């Protein structure tokens, strides 16, 4: 009986400007991280995965290398967002950014994604 | 037509047709449910035994009593007892027969009301009534005035009556009776190296209470003499063939009625309780109550209880008064025989709560018509 | 100690472990099991060069048990083999271990409550007829807990090897009629664990084997906090499975039996015993007490005896009391329960028959000790 | 448990040593006197032998059991030799040749049960042990010769030879080696 | 339903097949399966693993005891199923060949040995529901059925529904008390002594003495002498003295036929006759680590049962399974219990000064002809009833829950 009742409880203007690396540098300006908002977090990703898919493989190396250490850590949080619901083939591109990003950031850039208490 | 008299006391249920001289059926108010999983598919069907089956099968059953201290505590089990009473024990269907139930004083009114609701809604009786158990005991004696003492299994109470007028302010009650006397015996046998603990074995400790215990006429002399010799060391058999034998435990249990401090209750004993109730009565009644103490109920069956009680009141009351104790031989059935007399009475045939009155007023009618 | 320089000793006479020390010591000096036994030749064992006396006793009889037919002289708090009982004390006070070796120094005895009177009296005989002790006292086993804990009001839960007791004490008054026993103790949990491992296909049957499953019990078992959560974690995942090494080196593996065995304290119907679990027997005791005293017993539950050591038992016990109070006192008025101040004294030190309060605070020199008479 | 433990330890009998010295009925010579009744510790070990060897556990109930377990081991050693005998006559003399062999006395090393038998403390026990344990063996052999060889053909009788493989709780009076 | 339910009882020695309502099992067969063999084609590259349809070339029962070109396997040991691959192949051929049953249209009653682990009740249920699509299964406690077989056979004046059953089949012996139709699960005991270990003891006891027995047939002859010549004796050492003095006549002769050469061979049969059955009374003869005589294990059971039922349990002990058939096996167990029980009462006389004499317990041990199949016959009389069809698990319940519908057991 008794024991049953529990108790105890702007980006487009840089992209079409050709030097689209300047767009990605701009895409990192909109983190929702500190906010309590949730619809904005769905907007934040869509503004970046549209960018990630645009790169030629001739550039995806420098597009990582031109980031600062925060930039790589920032990027990895966007990478692990696209994997949560892939596009019809875009996983083929995220896994290619991941290759470059992990080369720059090392596994340490993953760990402060796993431990990130507030996120984009 | 004929009324049914049904003493739904705690302990032993008693039922039978009014006007008969002794109950047609008596059986224990216990409901027995199996304490091991039912697995011999076939004969081993019943999910809840009641009465004499449960008392018999007790080895495999967790017995429980649905009346605690005179207050009904599990109504689903109680309904099974009444259902057992009518359809199996009396073998008379309730729809044709008005029922005299009976109850202890100062019970919660919810007990009286729900007992009536069950009677009209489930068993569909023609009519019913709820007498207080004490005045029924006074009827059985053929007595116009006396102080009734019912000592049941779960309640002991005094009701003083004069010229058939009751004295409500002098009614007093004690929740110590044959059950707690048994639970105390089930302790003090451990002093001697036995052990009874299961609910079935509590039925064996009751049995020995009935056969061997007696009230001491001089308790301190009895203690001192019990230490002298094995002259008290009566012997009794368990169902296993183990033999147990008992000394001063024989009287220490009965004595609890006169010294409730043994079970740690603060109330005075039955003797001082009886005298206290007479001292509440109006002064000219008192002399006549002293001549008409009437004992009732099984707990008053112990050898020497009438004499011990006489001695105590004779010391406690004024020395010119002639204390006498009416202890009828049949006093175990006194309540039921009293009901059988009332349900035969030509005047009482107006007093029923008739069905249409409950249909009008609902359960609260019991407080209008019943005492 | 005495102004005469005499020393004073406490023996718990425990049903499973004798526990001994001098007055005022915060620790027992010697803990040893009450085994007494005789040499037996066994085919399954190489007979060593180690000398076996014609009666091994105590700690020695536990380590060399592989050659020994062992008895417990004490069962359920009653001496059932009085000769081995004498030999166990004759070992305790001899040159080995607590070498007082003398009549002159005092001994305290601890008796369970509701103890068959002849058991008590034979101890008081042999202490004065055989050791001829100069000073003896028999103390209420329940009060010694509160002396050691430094309290005067509270309800003592005292699950030893032999029997479990509950005894309220209110501001030092003994309330006897609120005593209760529950016949579940460390020995029955062990036998029940034997049966649970028998289902997993390990056979244990020698008297020497009983000590081994006791050592299993003490190291792997625990009491489930939310028994539904334990069952799901057993069903869903493997982590509860853990190894143990028997004396012969068999690497046996034990699983959900780690919690299914201790649970019997809360569910006596898993063993043959018909009754209520420790929490509900504790709750009914408080509820029987006089109405104003209940307010303090809920705040001063006190735990004693080795069978209370099981990981999580205080937490499990507190849960069942809160839920019982919600169900039967607050009548499901859940949010009110924030007002129910309940507290369990569960100090990690819990061989809780230590002697400081019972001896030195009771006598340095006094007429209280019974004496040669 | 219900293995056959030694019956003869009537307290009126002398109890020299760590074992019941007992009145071995024989025409050999030794420290023990002559029993006159028809039953004796060597006859007891012989009688219970076929049962005792199956019981895989055996207590020492009293001092006489530390005798009986040794007599049993020597009886086994008799069978370990008589089985080879070509006839009963050899079965007697080739048994006497066994009795006077230097068996490890229980306190001597290489005896299998040194945990169970205390050391003999002095010559007047040790030399008594030499003079008692031979008197056991010398007699024990001559009793088996009469009843292992069934009289039709002085074959060593099959039923007895079955037990050659079985040893009382798997202990051997060969010790760690002969 | 119209078609009868199947009752399939599987033991470690034998299995017992037939449809419910029959009075008697329609097949009794040994619990053996003879799988195909190879000249080390199975090896470290792969062990006993088949291809194509090579796995269906096997047989079970007596069709598998005497085939030369197959390796005999025994899937059930100590009553527990040890290798479910072979057991599932065994079940298939039971159903689709021996019983001719379509599993999709007959209820199954199938037996639990009271020791078995819950995982084995999952796996056995996974077979019948998920491999065979049985419409409903029930897993019955073997001992309770054995009592029902006594109950319907014995006279109506003593159909007590109360007794202790001793079920010494092969594998392990169960001692189980039933009071008024309820299993007292707390008191069940298991004794490891059983028909296999009595066989093995006799096999060793022969092979030490009586070499000449060909290695292919040692087991067969050990079984024969166990079945044909063995008896429970009155006093162990008194038999050894009788066998020595009257060795002309207590000794017996068994003649066997050589399976290969068809020459006969003979062995002298002797101490084998009373060793063996006395392993129940001296379990340490066969196991290092069990020692209580069966006559003292059965006492502990009743003495743990509730005080009221104790005497009735002594009044009605039922013997079940084949090993309990040994000559005098009832007589001795009754004598040992009687000698124990009335001596226990002699104590409680003296603790009361002889002032009262207790009504002595009579003890009865009951042998009845069903003993070789009382478990199946009980099963048949259960599975006949219309009640049985509602106690079974309907297949949908296996869909909604997992196989976990068989985790529960009444112990
Ligand atoms: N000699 C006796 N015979 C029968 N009952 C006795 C005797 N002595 C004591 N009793 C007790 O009396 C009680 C029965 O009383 P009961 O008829 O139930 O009263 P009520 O029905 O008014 O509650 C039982 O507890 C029974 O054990
Ligand atoms: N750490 C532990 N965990 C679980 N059980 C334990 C632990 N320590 C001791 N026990 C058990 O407690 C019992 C002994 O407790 P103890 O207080 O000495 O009893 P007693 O004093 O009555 O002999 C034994 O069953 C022992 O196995
Ligand atoms: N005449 C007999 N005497 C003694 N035991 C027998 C006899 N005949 C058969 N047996 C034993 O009965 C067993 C038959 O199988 P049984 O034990 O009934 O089923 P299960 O295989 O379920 O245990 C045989 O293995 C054998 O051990
Ligand atoms: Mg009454
Ligand atoms: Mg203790
Ligand atoms: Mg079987």
């Amino acid at each position: 009986r008794f024991r049953k009742v529990d108790v105890g409880e702007e980006v487009d203007s840089c992209l079409r400007q050709g030097n689209m690396t300047a767009a990605l540098q701009a895409a990192l300006k909109n983190p929702p991280i500190n906010t309590k908002s949730q619809a904005v977090k769905d907007r934040a990703g869509s503004i970046v995965l549209k960018v990630l898919i645009s790169f030629k493989a001739n550039d995806i190396e420098k597009a990582v290398q031109s980031l600062d250490k925060n930039g790589v850590d920032l990027l990895m949080k966007y990478i692990y967002k696209g994997f949560e619901s892939p596009s019809d083939n875009s996983s083929a591109v995220l896994l290619q950014w991941h290759e470059k990003a992990l080369a720059a950031g090392g596994v340490g850039s993953i760990v402060r994604v796993l431990t990130a208490r507030k996120t984009v | 037509t004929t009324a049914l008299v049904c003493d739904n006391g705690s302990g032993l249920v008693k039922a039978g047709f009014a006007g008969d001289d002794a109950p047609r059926a008596v059986f224990p108010s216990i409901v027995g449910r199996p304490r091991h999983q039912g697995v011999m598919v076939g004969m081993g069907q019943k999910d809840s035994y009641v009465g004499d089956e449960a008392q018999s099968k007790r080895g495999i059953l967790t017995l429980k009593y649905p009346i605690e201290h005179g207050i009904i505590t599990n109504w689903d089990d109680m309904e099974k007892i009444w259902h057992h009473t009518f359809y199996n024990e009396l073998r008379v269907a309730p729809e044709e027969h008005p029922t005299l139930l009976t109850e202890a004083p100062l019970n919660p009114k919810a007990n009286r009301e729900k007992m009536t609701q069950i009677m009209f809604e489930t068993f569909n009786v023609p009519a019913m009534y709820v007498a207080i158990q004490a005045v029924l005991s006074l009827y059985a004696s053929g007595r116009t005035t006396g102080i009734v003492l019912d000592s049941g299994d779960g309640v002991t109470h005094n009701v003083p009556i004069y010229e058939g007028y009751a004295l409500p302010h002098a009614i007093m009650r004690l929740d110590l009776a044959g059950r707690d006397l048994t639970d105390y015996l089930m302790k003090i046998l451990t002093e001697r190296g036995y052990s009874f603990v299961t609910t079935a074995e509590r039925e064996i400790v009751r049995d020995i209470k009935e056969k061997l215990c007696y009230v001491a006429l001089d308790f301190e002399n009895e203690m001192a003499t019990a230490a002298s010799s094995s002259s008290l060391e009566k012997s009794y058999e368990l169902p296993d063939g183990q033999v147990i034998t008992i000394g001063n435990e024989r009287f220490r249990c009965p004595e609890t009625l006169f010294q409730p401090s043994f079970i740690g209750m603060e109330s005075a004993g039955i003797h001082e309780t009886t005298y206290n109730s007479i001292m509440k009565c109006d002064i000219d009644i008192r002399k006549d109550l002293y001549a008409n103490n009437v004992m009732s109920g099984g707990t008053t069956m112990y050898p020497g209880i009438a004499d011990r009680m006489q001695k105590e009141i004779t010391a406690l009351a004024p020395s010119t008064m002639k204390i006498k104790i009416i202890a009828p031989p049949e006093r175990k059935y006194s309540v039921w025989i009293g009901g059988s007399i009332l349900a035969s009475l030509s005047t009482f045939q107006q007093m029923w709560i008739t069905k249409q009155e409950y249909d009008e007023a609902g359960p609260s009618i019991v407080h209008r018509k019943c005492f | 100690m005495d102004s005469q320089g005499r020393k004073v000793v406490v023996c718990d006479n425990g049903t499973g472990f004798v526990k001994c020390g001098y007055a005022g010591s915060n620790f027992p000096e010697h803990i040893f099991p009450a085994l007494v036994g005789r040499p037996i030749i066994r085919s399954t064992t190489k007979v060593g060069n180690i000398e076996i006396k014609d009666l091994m006793v105590g700690d020695e009889a536990s380590e060399l048990r592989s050659m020994l037919e062992v008895n417990y002289p004490m069962e359920n708090g009653i001496v059932r083999n009085w000769d081995d009982m004498k030999h166990l004390w004759d070992y305790t006070f001899g040159p080995e271990k607590l070498n007082i070796d003398t009549r002159n120094c005092k001994i305290l005895l601890t008796e369970p409550p509701m103890n068959p009177t002849k058991n008590r009296e034979k101890i008081v005989e042999v202490m004065f007829e055989t050791y001829q002790f100069s000073g003896v006292y028999v103390a209420i086993q329940a009060v010694l807990t509160l002396y050691a804990q430094g309290l005067l009001t509270g309800v003592v839960v005292d699950s030893g090897d032999g029997v479990t007791h509950i005894c309220p004490v209110y501001e030092g008054f003994s309330l006897p009629h609120l005593t209760r026993r529950l016949d579940i103790a460390g020995r029955d949990i062990t036998r029940y664990l034997i049966k649970l491992l028998l289902l997993r296909g390990y056979a244990f049957n020698h008297s020497a084997d009983f000590e081994t499953v006791r050592m299993i019990k003490e190291k792997l078992c625990y009491v489930g906090y939310n028994i539904e959560q334990e069952q799901k974690l057993a069903l869903e995942t493997t982590v509860l499975v853990e190894s143990y090494t028997l004396p012969d080196g068999r690497i046996i593996k034990v699983g959900g039996e780690r919690f299914e065995a201790p649970e019997a304290l809360f569910q006596p119907h898993l063993i043959n015993v018909e009754g209520v679990g420790v929490a509900e027997l504790l709750f009914n005791t408080i509820q029987a007490a006089d109405i104003d005293t209940r307010s303090e017993f809920y705040k001063h539950i006190v735990l004693s005896g080795g069978s209370t050591m099981y990981p999580g038992l205080p937490s499990r016990l507190e849960r069942e009391l809160k839920q019982l109070y919600l169900e039967r006192v607050l009548k499901g008025d859940v949010e009110k329960l924030s007002k129910f101040k309940i507290r369990i004294e569960d100090p990690p030190r819990r061989k809780h028959m230590v002697f400081l309060g019972g001896a030195v605070l009771a006598d340095i020199m006094k007429d209280k000790d019974n004496f040669w008479m | 448990m219900p293995a056959y433990h030694s019956s003869l330890m009537d307290p009126d009998t002398k109890l020299i040593g760590n074992m019941a010295l007992l009145p071995i009925r024989s025409q050999f010579k030794g420290p023990a006197p002559r029993e006159t009744k028809d039953t004796d510790i060597v006859d007891e070990a012989i009688y219970y032998f076929k049962a005792n060897v199956f019981f895989k556990n055996y207590e020492i109930k009293n001092e006489a059991d530390r005798t009986l377990i040794y007599i049993t081991l020597y009886i086994s050693e008799c069978l370990k030799k008589l089985q080879k005998c070509n006839s009963k006559s050899q079965g007697e003399k080739e048994m006497y040749t066994l009795g006077i062999t230097n068996f490890p006395i229980p306190g001597e090393p290489g005896f299998p049960l040194n945990a169970i038998y205390a050391k003999p403390a002095n010559k007047q026990e040790d030399e008594v042990m030499r003079a008692y344990l031979q008197q056991l063996r010398q007699e024990t052999g001559l009793r088996l010769c009469e009843k292992v060889f069934d009289p039709q053909n002085d074959k060593p009788s099959k039923w007895w030879t079955c037990f050659v493989k079985r040893q009382f709780m798997n202990k051997s009076l060969s010790g760690p080696g002969q | 339903g119209r078609l009868p339910a199947c009752v399939v009882d599987c033991g470690t020695g034998y299995t017992k097949l037939g449809y419910a309502g029959n009075t008697e099992p329609q097949f009794i067969i040994p619990s053996c399966i003879a799988i195909k063999e190879s000249a080390k084609v199975g090896d470290q590259a792969q062990r006993r693993v088949m291809k194509g349809v090579d796995d269906l070339d096997f047989f079970i029962g007596d069709e598998a005891i005497e085939k030369p070109t197959y390796a005999t396997k025994w899937p059930i040991r100590h009553g527990i199923v040890e290798d479910w691959d072979l057991m599932e192949r065994f079940m298939e051929q039971v159903i689709f060949k021996y019983l001719r049953a379509e599993p999709e249209d007959h209820y199954f009653l199938l037996t639990e040995p009271p020791l078995n682990t819950p995982e084995n009740r999952e796996y056995t249920a996974e077979i019948m529901f998920e491999s065979f699509n049985v419409p409903g299964l029930y897993i019955a406690v073997q001992a309770v059925l054995a009592l029902a077989a006594s109950w319907t056979s014995r006279q109506v004046g003593e159909r007590t529904l109360t007794g202790t059953v001793i079920d010494s089949g092969d594998g392990v012996t169960h001692v189980i008390p039933v009071a008024e139709g309820y299993v007292i699960g707390s008191c069940i005991k298991h004794i490891p002594i059983a028909g296999r270990d009595i066989t093995y003891f006799i096999q060793q006891l022969l092979r030490d003495r009586e070499v000449g027995i060909p290695p292919e047939q040692s087991l067969e002859t050990a079984k024969a002498v166990k079945e044909r010549y063995s008896y429970v004796c009155p006093d162990l050492v008194k038999e050894f003295n009788k066998y020595d003095t009257d060795g002309s006549k207590w000794i017996k002769q068994y003649t066997g036929i050589n399976a290969i050469s068809k020459k006969e061979f003979s062995i002298d049969v002797g101490y084998e006759r009373f060793l063996g059955p006395e392993i129940f009374f001296h379990p340490e003869f066969a196991n290092p680590d069990f020692t209580q005589p069966i006559s003292e294990v059965v006492d502990e059971v009743i003495q743990n049962c509730p005080i009221d039922v104790r005497r009735p349990l002594y009044k009605n002990i039922v013997l079940s399974g084949g090993s309990t058939m040994f000559r005098d096996f009832g007589r001795r167990l009754q004598r040992d219990l009687k000698r124990t029980v009335d001596a226990r009462l002699k104590l409680s006389e003296e603790l009361s000064g002889g002032r009262l004499k207790p009504k002595p317990i009579d003890v009865q041990v009951i042998t009845h002809h069903m003993q070789r199949y009382a478990v199946w016959f009980g099963g048949s009389m259960l599975a006949s009833t219309p009640e049985f069809y509602q106690v079974c698990h309907t297949k949908k319940d296996y869909e909604e829950i997992g196989p976990s519908i068989c985790r529960h057991n009444p112990v």
